[PDB]
């Protein structure tokens, strides 16, 4: 019962339109926490609403008060298309948070595999290696896919010659 | 003669464990420790104590800090 915050998440996307139009411009704040409405309206999945956020100016290169950029949360999510335009928008995957944990971490702890395709579809290289090197090749070695596993090594790596030019050629 | 005697899954990595050996239920649903791991925190929880949140789980620790202020 969070009266407009509650209600508007009810799904009325009209209700969530209705106070945003603040002609006064101020109902746009955000929590005590400093949860910002797009942080909300990003795991909610009314990409509707959200998308027209964006577009009034707030920047998805946001930091939540704990950390967090909605690319994580985006993901976190399970909303294939947003992510899609969410994460076309300013590509800030190249932009962890403090742990260091990058969309695609998150994508493939729940069970994304599309969107994780579009994330490393940049570079992002599936193959970065966490802090311990808890990376989603890990996380789908142990299921077994060995699906993904092919698909990802045959983007270059299980193929690998024998590295050299730094070993024997000088002293 | 063939075997699999796999029962029960875990409720997270839906492996496959054999119950009295590394399986955790919390609440009612089956997680492996493995499945006990700190969204933030996912590398496994010690003495595995965690707290569950809006579809993301957190220790209560981090839990409270979005939760609540600090
Ligand atoms: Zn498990
Ligand atoms: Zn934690």
């Amino acid at each position: 019962m969070d009266d407009i915050f509650t209600q508007c998440r009810e799904g009325n996307a009209v209700a969530v339109r209705l106070w945003l139009d603040n002609t006064e411009n101020d109902l746009n704040q955000g929590d005590d926490h400093g949860f910002s409405p797009l942080h909300w309206a990003c795991r909610e999945g009314r990409s509707a609403v959200v998308e027209m956020l964006i577009m009034r100016g707030a920047r998805i290169n946001v930091m939540n008060r704990g950390d967090d950029t909605p690319l994580h949360l985006a993901a976190s999510h399970g909303h294939r298309d947003i992510v899609q335009k969410l994460l076309q928008y300013k590509a800030d995957i190249n932009a962890v948070n403090e742990h260091g944990n990058v969309p695609l971490h998150y994508a493939c702890f729940w069970g994304q595999d599309q969107v994780a395709e579009d994330l490393v579809a940049n570079g992002a290289l599936v193959s970065i290696c966490n802090k311990y090197g808890e990376m989603p090749v890990d996380k789908a070695k142990a299921p077994l896919r060995e699906l993904l596993r092919e698909r990802a090594e045959k983007m270059g790596q299980n193929l690998n010659r024998i590295p050299y030019k730094d070993t024997f050629w000088k002293g | 003669m063939a075997n699999a005697l796999a029962s029960a899954t875990c409720e997270r990595c839906k492996g496959g464990f054999a119950p009295a050996e590394k399986i955790v239920n919390s609440n009612g649903e089956l997680y492996h420790e493995q499945c006990f791991v700190c969204a933030q925190c996912f590398q496994q929880f010690p003495e595995g104590l965690f707290y569950e949140f809006e579809g993301r789980k957190y220790c209560e620790h981090d839990f409270q800090m979005l939760f609540a202020p600090c």
